[PDB]
Order: structure tokens, then C-alpha cells, then sequence
């Protein structure tokens, strides 16, 4: 049971008590993922319109 | 209409409980993977406690206490008794034991040898028994070299404890035995001891000058029914019940089962289950637990009771299935899910 | 003084944000019109509260916050609400149609078209900062916006603010107050894509908040208002160190340093006490030992789980009110001799303690009673892995049949993202088991 | 401002559509002249969903009335609320469709469809943010069935990313106009499988049985049947017309109700269904028990013959929300065998304070159940009984159709039945 790093101020205080010692994707890549999904949507919508044109 | 699921098809105890629950006309069984249950008769291993108590409007109850394996594991039980102050290292009703890890893997090898060498020097009886939870794999010897070498040939944790060289022998026969007590702990952590126990007796005379033949040294029901030639001789199925055993104690020892043995048994049961109550209690938990335990005891010729182990998924004597299983439904299941005596249990009062 | 910017995404994030900033104003003495009498430095200053509020020449204290939602009805409440005058219109962003509880719709279809606008508004707040600490991001797991757009935003924030810390306040889904069957999908999809971008995430399970409101506040059927006023109390306790003088958790970097030794395991369990009903005739004031002991009861945790069967990696105690270190240490000594607290072997067994003398503030007319001392414990327990298992299990049930998957593929998401996200969660559950189980 | 465009086609479609607007206009406080006279702000909160606002604070239904003969739409224009509809939104021909799907879909209907789309386009162009469309029609006739599904196909072409919803009346021998109704319904069902996101299956067989057996109506009329349809349509649209969190919009409802794209055919239900003991207070347990009762279902399928994929329940009136949750959880936990266990928490409940006219409280049921296959099997058997002899086909081949199109429709619906069967097991 040891207390360390006691800090005090007008509005409070803080300390630490020890009981026992121990023993990314780039902007370019984000754009490609967003455009790839958009392309997949456009392809699916084109197939639907194709089906409706038939 | 209550609902329950069955996730352990090999449980004889809860196959009867399931049988009784349905016969009441007020319990419905669901597929084992349906989450909308009131009661889970869970599996033995890796029971998913983390998915219990998360169903809106469903009070859920499981037949196992999470964390009770600390008591129902060989090595775990030893570590629990030695480290828990409630039981202390000087615990007077648990044989001197040590956790020994095979050299192919803390460990109590040196501590065991120190105590072993002390007995060898003091002319005292120095017979130990090596066993583990991965057995059907037991060795009884008076030489520490054989015990340690037998564990290295294996690959799982073992335990070396003192072998009771002065057991109480039943007469006629001059034979060893052990006592099985069934204990039920409900969701409120009431400790109920089934009034009926069983003595799994050995049908062979006890021989202290030969630990090689283990038929007279192991009172297991399976061992006696496979390697013993006098199985069923003195009592049917090598099972003597309390009524006959109490009569024997009066005739031979001028004492009773309650005075000479049961008081210690009840004390030991309370001590073990009270010690772990803070770790496993479900009092303020989002789900509830109960569990049936099987305590195994040894009695020496001094009428002193020793704890051998605690079983987390025990079976029951054939003659006692109907009564015990009905008792589980009355106190453990119907107490939470009531339906639309002279209790068969002995309540071991204690402080929560 | 280093600034913090709060970002509120989707209905859950916005409505929780409104409860928080309402509480922040009450705690700092800021009126609905933004005026602050106690602030003697008009139109400027580098006080602790300035981490969360900027100041205009006219003395208005403006939250450093952006509210984002793909539909206007929720943020419209803010624009015409009590604290409408706090924000300027640039800070409140609304689209016209939402993500329909569809991660893919929030992340890909709609996210791609509004992300640049949201980043521009965030940049305007950053340009006011002399030393930006990072971001606090509030969102639900289950919503299509809260899940899908948040993950996209977090990815871009790591690009545009590489060196800035990002903390999360995330609402874990609960069927009692949820009506979207696909929320497990959205939860796992957003956790997979946000995991590498978030330094520390405080999950709040609606099931826990709901039951605390029913059990402790005697609310038969809690509303979002009831749930959010309680959540804001917990959020306030967590962010108080950033808004008041002190030396514990004074900057966002310190949360990771104090609570997350392993980057992927960055989900601390929050526990709060005491929660007392205001309608009560009059309650007995609990002691330091009592509220400290309450931190180890599952009934006051923000996520229902059993810390008795996990391991601790870190533990912070955040006290508010009449509390002195002497009583905290004495309480800790008693709890160790009764509780089952097991730390991992590579972490010290101890606690970091912060005390703010100002007691908790309660919104007038709210459900919570005024108390003289309260505590919020932040503990990094492997036991919170129980929440991941529950969620992954529901995911597996629906995904085995591909139920509802066509809704996601139809927005341009590949089916492989499901299994990729699920495999990441499997590795996460394995990380917890390696750290926690012997 | 999530606007819905409403379309009603054919005799059945316009007669049920008329009653729908009569009911919801009363609920929202709109009188037959379009003027608001309510006493609650909840009525106008979401009024723009179904109503356009015109000069003088007038509310005009966003409805387009379509038919291939003038008769029914003359009746509407002279009915109770006939003057509330936009006169420009009546689009009709003179030839009629002769109960002939081919006439509605390929010939007579083809000549009028562009003028309907002109009105549809006009209504959509003035929407702040169009949600989607709802069509009321029968499947057993010619205009609502043939031209109705033609309209759906052309609307999807022009608005591919909007939600298409229909209230579709299925024909029954017990309430039938002609023997070719199984032909027209089988042809239509295939269109709906492809081009609608949500279809409320309204089975005239069930409406008749409810009127005859439960309401004790000796001789049910189409008017009696439509009273049940009006009450149901109001119940299922409550989430769209008043403030709420669950569903609340067409896309969110679809996302929670349709786990597989083709299985979007719903069994609606309503409670109470009381005969004239009509003043007795109805409890939450009774509302919940009846709402799940097969006899309260309007699809004529037994839910106990299949499994619920998803269920949406809506309670209306001042009641105990705590008690609502309890009884709902009670029904699920007491019959969890009829709910697929691989869609967790698949039963959602919503509550609205404003009850329907003349009721203290009510409950509306929306089920996506595999039992709906019984309905498609019934139609398929009636289709095959005639088609195996090519009976009555000349009415359709005379309009340019080939027998092969019937065989393909027959196979498509049997495929649909098989798909329901696999998820039932
Ligand atoms: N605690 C709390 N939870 C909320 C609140 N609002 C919504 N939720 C939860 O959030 C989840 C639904 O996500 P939302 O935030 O409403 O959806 P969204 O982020 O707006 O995304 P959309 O799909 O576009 O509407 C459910 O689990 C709700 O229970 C709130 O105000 N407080
Ligand atoms: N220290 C000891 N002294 C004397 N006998 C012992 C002993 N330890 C074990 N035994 C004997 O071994 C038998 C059972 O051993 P143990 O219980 O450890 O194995 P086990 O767990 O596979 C049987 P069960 O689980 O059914 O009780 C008992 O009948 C007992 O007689
Ligand atoms: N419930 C109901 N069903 C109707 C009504 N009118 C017609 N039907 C049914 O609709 C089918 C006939 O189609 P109908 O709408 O009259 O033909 P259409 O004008 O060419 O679209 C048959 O199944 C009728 O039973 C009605 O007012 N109510
Ligand atoms: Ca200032
Ligand atoms: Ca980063
Ligand atoms: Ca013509
Ligand atoms: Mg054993
Ligand atoms: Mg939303
Ligand atoms: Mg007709």
C-alpha cells in the first residue's frame, strides 16, 4: 500500500496507489474504396435498367 | 408456461429433472440453441455464461455456478485450500497435498520432497498417492522417485497427497470405503445437504503390504465392478447406505453416524462453499445459478473425516435418483419458477 | 490550454450530445444564451473550460462541437431548443434522408457525398484551436449513420489529423429499446473499420442504462431522455478532467496511457455510483467506502458482465464531491480484502485516483437526486469481452443464412466485408482470452 | 418531409383507396373540403407524408386515381370525400379491361400509362424528399392487376432507388367476379416478386370469413370487406403518419421486415374485430392474444403452419407501455417455435397515442411468415386446374400473349413457394 504522485490544486487532487508490483489507409485508398462501391451500385442499376428495357 | 433447454445429453441427474419438469405440464422444452429459455441445463465444459441474463423479460437460471471449478478440480482445490485464509495451510481435514507439474512443462516439487524427506527420517509412514483430473491413472507408492517419475511420463498437472494408511475398515471383510455426499446450492446460496449418502465400499480386504494391486485401495464403483472378484458380496453394488452404516457404527463402535462422521462432513461442506461464496455468488447478477455437488470423504480408524475431492457434475445412486432429482426441482427450480414434507435436505445455516 | 472537439453522429450521438452540453453548461455556469458571468476574461482566455468552449467578442461561450445526421428531424430539435443560441448554424449538419439502419448506406452511398462537407466544418473549428488535442466522437453501434458514417469519418480524421487522439462514446445495441434487427451487423462492421482508428472507446450498453433507470430511478419504462441524462452524467465524469483544473487525465493522450496498455484492447468498463431517485423522500448519503465498493457491483456497470472472472489491466477512480485521499485509500484497503480483483502479471496492481471537489450537477427537474459525493471507475477488464461474444453470436446466426445481406450488397458493399469484419472480431475475442484466461 | 405518392388503380383499388383516405383524413382532422379542424398537434406533425398543402391552409391528398373505365371514379368523385382529391389526378379511359390482365398490361393499359406517369412525375417533382410509392389494387381483375403492375414497372424504371409498396387484394372463389382471377393473380404475383419492396397480402377469402363468422354479417358486401381493409391500412401506416422511432419510413420498415429480397409478402392483422358487447373495454392481454390469432389474419393462412421471419406490431391508444412489452414477450416466449431462431429479436413493437376512430385502443399486426406460401399454393392450384386444359386462354392470346408467358408465370410462383419452404425448415 504505497501512494505516489500526489498533486493538489484548489479544485481537487490526484494520486496513485500501488498494492503490488508486476511480475492506415491513405486518402487515395479511401477514395478508391468509396468509388469501387459506387461503381458496384452503378453496375447493379445498369443491369436493372437493362432488365426493364427488355 | 416455463421453458428450459438441455445442453448435456449425458447427464443422468438432469435427464431425470428434465423428465420430471415435463411431467408437471407446466414446463416446455426448447431446442438447445433457443435463447428464450427460463432454465438452462448447461453443458459441462465451456458453458457460455456470458450469454445468460440478456433476454428482456426472461428470468434465466442455470444449473452451474460460474467459477465453481476452483473447488471441483484436483490441482485447483489444493491451491484454493493453501492460499485461502478461511481454510489456511494448516487445514486439519484435507490431506497434505502438493501440485506437481510434469518436468515437460507454481510447482511444488521441492516443497514436497522436503516434507517427504522429513517423514523418511522420522520413521513415519511415508506413502503418497499421485492422481490427476485427466484420469478415468493413479499410482500409490512409498518412494518419491516412483511418484515423480510417473507424473513426468504424463503430460497434465498432477497432485501428490498423503495416502490415508489408517482407514476405517468395515467388518466383516476388513475393507476400505468412501462416503459420497450430495449437496445442492440454490440461487440464494443456501447450502442443502441431501439426507441420503452412499458408501462406495471395496469388496476386497485392505492390504497395506501391497500397493501394486489397487483393487482394495480404490473404492471407485467402476474399479470394483471390473477388477474385483467379490463385487456385490457384502452389499448390493458395493453401495452401503446410511441406515445400514449407522446401525453398524452403533453395533461395532457404540456410536452414531451423526456424531462420529456427519458433524465433520457438514463442517467441511460449509467451509468449502462459504470460502468461495464471494467469487461465485449470483446474488446481484443478471442471471441466477444453482449447482449439485458431490463431496467425497474418507474416514480413518480414529473416526476423523478427510475430504478427498468435490465433483461438479456428479451422478447419483440408482436407488436415490427419484428422491434427489425431485428435491432439485422443489428447492432449486420451483423456488424461482413456482408451479400453479419433511424436506429431504439438511439446511447448513451460515453467514452470507 | 489544448482544445478538444466533440463530434456527435446520428440520432444517438446527437441526443446524447444535447444532454452532455446541457450538463456542461450547468457545471460551468453558462446560460442558454452562451453568457458566462463568472468568466472575467471577455472574448478570450485559456482556462480549463476553454478546452470545450470558445468565446466570441460579445462574451458568448460556444461549444467546440459538430452535430452530424443524415436526416434533419433530430438536429432540428437542437436548432429550436433551449440551447439553440449556443451553436451557430455551421455546427449543425443535416441531410435529407437517413441511412435506413444500413451500415453500407451510411458509409458508402451517403457517406461519400457528405464527408467532405463534414470535414470542412470540423476544419473551421480546428482553425480556432491553438493546440488541438483531438476528438470525442459520440455515436450508436446500431444506426446506419452512427455505424457507417462514423467509421468513414474516423478513417478520414486519421488522415487529416494523424497525430491527434480520438476517443469514442459508443452505444451498444439492446433489443429493449432497439427496433432494427440488423444492428448486430452494423455493430460488427463499424467496430472492424474503426478499431485501428480509435485510441480509447467507452461502450455504454442500453440494456444496462435501461435497467439502472428502472431499478435505481424507479422508472417503469425509461425514455431516451431518461437514458441520456444518466449517460451524460457518466460522460461528464469522464471528461471532467479535461474541463477543470487537475493533474489526472488532463489530455486525451492520458486516457490511452492510463487505461490501454494494448492498442486493440481499448474498451474500458465504466461503473458509476450512486444513482439515486430524486422522487425519494430523502436518501442517506453514501460514504466513500460505500460508493467505492459500489464500483465492483455488476448492477452499476455501463455493460453487464462479471469482472470477477476476468483480469484487470488498469483501473482509474474518478471522484466528484466531498472526498479526501485518506478515505479513498482506507476504502481501497477494505475492498481488496473482500473483492476478487486480479490484475494481469505484466501490469501493476493499483489504482489511479482523481478527485474533483465540485459535487455532481443534476439538471433541474431531472430524475437524479443531488448527492454529496459520486465516483466513476474506469477499469480495463477482459470481462467486457462478454459483450463482444454476445454480439458476434447474433451476427453469426443471421449471417449463416445471409439474412438481410442483400441490403448491404445493394449499396455497393462486398459480401467479403462481412466475413472480414467477423474474422477481425474473432481475433479480438482471442486477444482478450489470451490476456485474461490462464 | 418524407413524402409518399399514393396510386389507386381499378375498381377494387379505387374503392379501397377511397376508404383509406376517408379514414386517415378523419384521423388527421382533415374534412371533406381539405380544411383542418383537429385539436392535437400530433395530427399535423407528419401530415405532409400523405398530404400536399395548398393555398388557404388546404390539405390535398397526394393521390393519383387510375382506371380504364369511368364508373368507379365517378362514384369516388361523388362519394363522401370525393371533392378532396385533386381533379387533375383522375386519369381514366373508356374501354375497360374486361377482367383481363393482358388488356391492363399490354393493350388498353399501354395506351393510358404514359398519362398516369405524367401525373406521377408531377407529384414527385414537388416532393422535398420522396420516400416512395404505395399502390392499392386487386390482383384478380384487369386494370388494378395488369395496368397496376405495368405502372409499377415503369415507375421503377424512372425511380429505381425509391421504395415501392402495395396493398394487393388476392382473389378467392368465395368472393369472386370471374373464373379467370387465378390467371390474372398469377401473372401479377410475378411482377410483384420482382418490382415491389413490400406487399401487404389482403385475401378476400379471409375478409369474407371474418365478416361472416366473427362479425356475424349474414351476407357480406364489398363494403363490409373494405371496412376491414380501411382499418388495416390505417393501422399499418400509423408508423408513417405520426411521430415514432420504429420503422417510421418505408426503407427502414423494409430493412427490418425483408431478410431476402423476394420474400416481401406480409400477413396483416388487426384487433379488435368486434360484432355489434361492443362497448366493453379491451385489455392489453386480449389485444395481444387476438392480434396473433389466425382468425384475426387477413391473408387466410394459418401462422402455425409456418414460421415468422419478422413481425411488426403497432399498438394505438393510451395504455401501459410496460404491459405492452410484457404481453408481447409473453407471446414470443410462449410460442417461440413459430419464430425462426436465426433472426434474433425479430419481433418489434411500436406504440401510438392516437387511437383509431371509435376505439379506446387497438393493435395492428404485420407478419413476414413462411405460412404465406399456403396462399400462393392455393392460387397455383386454381391456375393449373384451368391451364392444364388451356381453358379461357383465348381472352389473353387475343391480346397478343403467348401460352409460354403463362408457363413462366406458373413456374415463377411455384419457385416462390419452394423458397418459402426452405426457410420454414
Ligand atoms: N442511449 C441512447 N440510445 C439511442 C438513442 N437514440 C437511438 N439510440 C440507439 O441507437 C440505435 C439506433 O441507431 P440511431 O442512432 O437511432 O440511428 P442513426 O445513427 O441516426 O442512423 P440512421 O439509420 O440513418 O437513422 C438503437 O440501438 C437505439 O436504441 C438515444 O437518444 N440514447
Ligand atoms: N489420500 C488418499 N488416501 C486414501 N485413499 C485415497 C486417497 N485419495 C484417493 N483415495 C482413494 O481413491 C478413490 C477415488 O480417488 P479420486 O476421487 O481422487 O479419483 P476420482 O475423482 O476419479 C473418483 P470420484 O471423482 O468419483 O470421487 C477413493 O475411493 C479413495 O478410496
Ligand atoms: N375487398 C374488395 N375486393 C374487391 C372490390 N372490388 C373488386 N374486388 C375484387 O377484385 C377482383 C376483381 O378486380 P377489379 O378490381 O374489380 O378489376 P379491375 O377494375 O379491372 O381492376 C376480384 O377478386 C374481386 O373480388 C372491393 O371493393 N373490395
Ligand atoms: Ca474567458
Ligand atoms: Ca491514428
Ligand atoms: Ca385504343
Ligand atoms: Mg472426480
Ligand atoms: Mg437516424
Ligand atoms: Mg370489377
Amino acid at each position: 500500500m504505497e501512494v505516489i504522485e500526489l498533486n493538489k490544486c484548489t479544485s481537487g487532487q490526484s494520486f496513485e496507489v500501488i498494492l503490488k508490483p508486476p511480475s492506415d489507409p491513405s486518402l487515395e485508398e479511401i477514395q478508391k474504396k468509396l468509388e469501387a462501391a459506387e461503381e458496384r451500385r452503378k453496375y447493379q442499376e445498369a443491369e436493372l435498367l437493362k432488365h426493364l428495357a427488355e | 408456461m416455463y421453458t428450459f433447454v438441455v445442453r448435456d445429453e449425458n447427464s443422468s441427474v438432469y435427464a431425470e429433472v428434465s423428465r420430471l419438469l415435463l411431467a408437471t405440464g407446466q414446463w416446455k422444452r426448447l431446442r438447445k440453441d433457443n435463447p428464450r429459455f427460463n432454465l438452462m441445463l448447461g453443458e459441462r465444459n465451456r458453458l457460455p455464461f456470458g450469454r445468460l441474463g440478456h433476454e428482456p423479460g426472461l428470468v434465466q437460471l442455470v444449473n452451474y455456478y460460474r467459477g465453481a471449478d476452483k473447488l471441483c478440480r484436483k490441482a485447483s482445490l489444493v491451491k484454493l485450500i493453501k492460499t485461502s485464509p478461511e481454510l489456511s495451510e494448516s487445514c486439519t481435514w484435507f490431506p497434505e497435498s502438493y501440485v506437481i507439474y510434469p518436468t515437460n512443462l507454481t510447482d511444488e516439487r521441492e516443497v514436497f520432497l522436503a516434507a517427504y524427506n522429513r517423514r523418511r527420517e522420522g520413521r513415519e509412514g511415508n506413502v503418497w498417492i499421485a492422481k490427476s483430473s485427466a484420469g478415468a491413472g493413479i499410482l500409490i507408492s512409498s518412494e518419491a522417485s516412483e511418484l515423480l517419475d510417473f507424473i513426468d511420463e504424463q503430460g497434465q498437472v498432477h497432485v501428490i497427497q498423503k495416502y490415508l494408511e489408517k482407514p476405517l475398515l468395515l467388518e466383516p471383510g476388513h475393507r476400505k470405503f468412501d462416503i459420497r455426499s450430495w449437496v445442492l446450492v440454490d440461487h440464494l446460496y443456501n447450502i442443502y445437504l441431501y439426507r441420503e449418502g452412499v458408501l462406495r465400499t471395496s469388496s476386497e480386504p485392505y492390504n497395506s503390504a501391497n500397493f501394486q494391486d489397487k483393487t482394495c485401495h480404490l473404492t471407485n464403483h467402476c474399479i470394483q465392478k471390473e477388477y474385483s472378484k467379490n463385487y456385490g458380496r457384502y452389499e448390493e453394488g458395493n453401495e452401503m447406505f446410511f441406515e445400514e452404516f449407522n446401525q453398524y457404527l452403533m453395533d461395532a463402535l457404540n456410536t452414531t453416524l451423526e456424531n462420529s462422521i456427519l458433524l465433520q462432513i457438514k463442517h467441511i461442506i460449509r467451509s468449502c462453499l462459504m470460502c468461495i461464496e464471494p467469487a461465485i455468488s449470483t446474488k446481484h447478477l443478471h442471471y441466477q445459478s444453482f449447482q449439485l455437488f458431490g463431496f467425497d470423504f474418507m474416514v480413518d480408524e480414529e473416526l476423523k473425516v478427510w475430504l478427498i475431492e468435490v465433483n461438479g457434475a456428479p451422478a447419483c445412486a440408482q436407488k436415490l435418483y427419484a428422491e434427489l432429482c425431485q428435491g432439485i426441482v422443489d428447492v432449486a427450480i420451483s423456488s424461482v419458477f413456482p408451479l400453479a414434507p419433511t424436506s429431504i435436505f439438511i439446511k447448513l445455516h451460515h453467514h452470507h | 490550454m489544448r482544445e478538444c472537439i466533440s463530434i456527435h453522429v446520428g440520432q444517438a450521438g446527437v441526443q446524447i450530445g444535447n444532454a452532455c452540453w446541457e450538463l456542461y453548461c450547468l457545471e460551468h455556469g453558462i446560460q442558454p444564451d452562451g453568457q458566462m458571468p463568472s468568466d472575467k476574461t471577455i472574448g478570450g482566455g485559456d482556462d480549463s473550460f476553454n478546452t470545450f468552449f470558445s468565446e466570441t467578442g460579445a462574451g458568448k461561450h460556444v461549444p467546440r462541437a459538430v452535430f452530424v445526421d443524415l436526416e434533419p428531424t433530430v438536429i432540428d430539435e437542437v436548432r429550436t431548443g433551449t440551447y439553440r443560441q449556443l451553436f451557430h448554424p455551421e455546427q449543425l449538419i443535416t441531410g435529407k434522408e437517413d441511412a435506413a439502419n444500413n451500415y453500407a448506406r451510411g458509409h458508402y452511398t451517403i457517406g461519400k457525398e457528405i464527408i467532405d462537407l463534414v470535414l470542412d466544418r470540423i476544419r473551421k473549428l480546428a482553425d480556432q484551436c491553438t493546440g488541438l488535442q483531438g476528438f470525442l466522437v459520440f455515436h450508436s453501434f446500431g444506426g446506419g449513420t452512427g455505424s457507417g458514417f462514423t467509421s468513414l469519418l474516423m478513417e478520414r480524421l486519421s488522415v487529416d489529423y494523424g497525430k491527434k487522439s480520438k476517443l469514442e462514446f459508443s452505444i451498444y445495441p439492446a433489443p429493449q429499446v432497439s427496433t432494427a434487427v440488423v444492428e448486430p451487423y452494423n455493430s460488427i462492421l463499424t467496430t472492424h473499420t474503426t478499431l485501428e482508428h480509435s485510441d480509447c472507446a467507452f461502450m455504454v450498453d442500453n440494456e444496462a442504462i435501461y435497467d439502472i433507470c428502472r431499478r435505481n430511478l424507479d422508472i417503469e419504462r425509461p425514455t431516451y431522455t431518461n437514458l441520456n441524462r444518466l449517460i451524460s452524467q457518466i460522460v461528464s465524469s469522464i471528461t471532467a478532467s479535461l474541463r477543470f483544473d487537475g493533474a489526472l487525465n488532463v489530455d486525451l493522450t492520458e486516457f490511452q496511457t492510463n487505461l490501454v496498455p494494448y492498442p486493440r484492447i481499448h474498451f474500458p468498463l465504466a461503473t458509476y455510483a450512486p444513482v439515486i431517485s430524486a422522487e425519494k423522500a430523502y436518501h442517506e448519503q453514501l460514504s466513500v467506502a460505500e460508493i467505492t465498493n459500489a464500483c465492483f457491483e455488476p448492477a452499476n456497470q455501463m455493460v453487464k458482465c462479471d469482472p470477477r472472472h476476468g483480469k484487470y489491466m488498469a483501473c482509474c477512480l474518478l471522484y466528484r464531491g466531498d472526498v479526501v485521499p485518506k478515505d479513498v485509500n482506507a476504502a481501497i484497503a477494505t475492498i481488496k480484502t473482500k473483492r476478487s480483483i486480479q490484475f494481469v502479471d505484466w501490469c501493476p496492481t493499483g489504482f489511479k485516483v482523481g478527485i474533483n471537489y465540485q459535487p455532481p450537477t443534476v439538471v433541474p427537474g431531472g430524475d437524479l437526486a443531488k448527492v454529496q459525493r459520486a465516483v466513476c471507475m474506469l477499469s480495463n477488464t477482459t470481462a467486457i469481452a462478454e459483450a463482444w461474444a454476445r454480439l458476434d453470436h447474433k451476427f453469426d446466426l443471421m449471417y449463416a443464412k445471409r439474412a438481410f445481406v442483400h441490403w448491404y450488397v445493394g449499396e455497393g458493399m462486398e459480401e467479403g466485408e462481412f466475413s472480414e469484419a467477423r474474422e477481425d472480431m474473432a481475433a479480438l475475442e482471442k486477444d482478450y482470452e489470451e490476456v485474461g484466461v490462464d | 418531409m418524407r413524402e409518399i405518392v399514393h396510386i389507386q388503380a381499378g375498381q377494387c383499388g379505387n374503392q379501397i383507396g377511397a376508404k383509406f383516405w376517408e379514414v386517415i383524413s378523419d384521423e388527421h382532422g382533415i374534412d371533406p373540403t381539405g380544411s383542418y379542424h383537429g385539436d392535437s398537434d400530433l395530427q399535423l406533425e407528419r401530415i405532409n407524408v400523405y398530404y400536399n398543402e395548398a393555398t388557404g391552409n388546404k390539405y390535398v391528398p397526394r393521390a393519383i386515381l387510375v382506371d380504364l373505365e369511368p364508373g368507379t371514379m365517378d362514384s369516388v368523385r361523388s362519394g363522401p370525400f370525393g371533392q378532396i382529391f385533386r381533379p387533375d389526378n383522375f386519369v381514366f379511359g373508356q374501354s375497360g379491361a374486361g377482367n383481363n390482365w393482358a388488356k391492363g398490361h399490354y393493350t388498353e393499359g399501354a395506351e393510358l400509362v404514359d398519362s398516369v406517369l405524367d401525373v406521377v412525375r408531377k407529384e414527385s417533382e414537388s416532393c422535398d424528399c420522396l420516400q416512395g410509392f404505395q399502390l392499392t389494387h386487386s390482383l384478380g381483375g384487369g386494370t388494378g392487376s395488369g395496368m397496376g403492375t405495368l405502372l409499377i414497372s415503369k415507375i421503377r424504371e424512372e425511380y429505381p432507388d425509391r421504395i415501392m409498396n402495395t396493398f394487393s387484394v388476392m382473389p378467392s372463389p368465395k368472393v369472386s367476379d370471374t373464373v379467370v382471377e387465378p390467371y390474372n393473380a398469377t401473372l401479377s404475383v410475378h411482377q410483384l416478386v420482382e418490382n415491389t419492396d413490400e406487399t401487404y397480402c389482403i385475401d378476400n377469402e379471409a375478409l369474407y370469413d371474418i365478416c361472416f363468422r366473427t362479425l356475424k354479417l349474414t351476407t357480406p358486401t364489398y363494403g363490409d370487406l373494405n371496412h376491414l381493409v380501411s382499418a388495416t391500412m390505417s393501422g399499418v401506416t400509423t408508423c408513417l403518419r405520426f411521430p415514432g422511432q420504429l420503422n417510421a419510413d418505408l426503407r427502414k420498415l423494409a430493412v427490418n421486415m425483408v431478410p431476402f429480397p423476394r420474400l416481401h409478402f406480409f400477413m396483416p392483422g388487426f384487433a379488435p374485430l368486434t360484432s355489434r358487447q361492443q362497448y366493453r373495454a379491451l385489455t392489453v392481454p386480449e389485444l395481444t392474444q387476438q392480434m396473433f390469432d389466425s382468425k384475426n389474419m387477413m391473408a387466410a393462412c394459418d401462422p402455425r403452419h409456418g414460421r415468422y421471419l419478422t413481425v411488426a406490431a403497432i399498438f394505438r391508444g393510451r395504455m401501459s407501455m410496460k404491459e405492452v412489452d410484457e404481453q408481447m414477450l409473453n407471446v414470443q416466449n410462449k410460442n417461440s417455435s413459430y419464430f425462426v431462431e436465426w433472426i434474433p429479436n425479430n419481433v418489434k413493437t411500436a406504440v401510438c397515442d392516437i387511437p383509431p376512430r371509435g376505439l379506446k385502443m387497438s393493435a395492428t399486426f404485420i407478419g413476414n411468415s413462411t405460412a404465406i406460401q399456403e396462399l400462393f399454393k392455393r392460387i397455383s392450384e386454381q391456375f393449373t386446374a384451368m391451364f392444364r386444359r388451356k381453358a379461357f386462354l383465348h381472352w389473353y392470346t387475343g391480346e397478343g400473349m403467348d401460352e409460354m408467358e403463362f408457363t413462366e408465370a406458373e413456374s415463377n410462383m411455384n419457385d416462390l413457394v419452394s423458397e418459402y419452404q426452405q426457410y420454414q425448415d
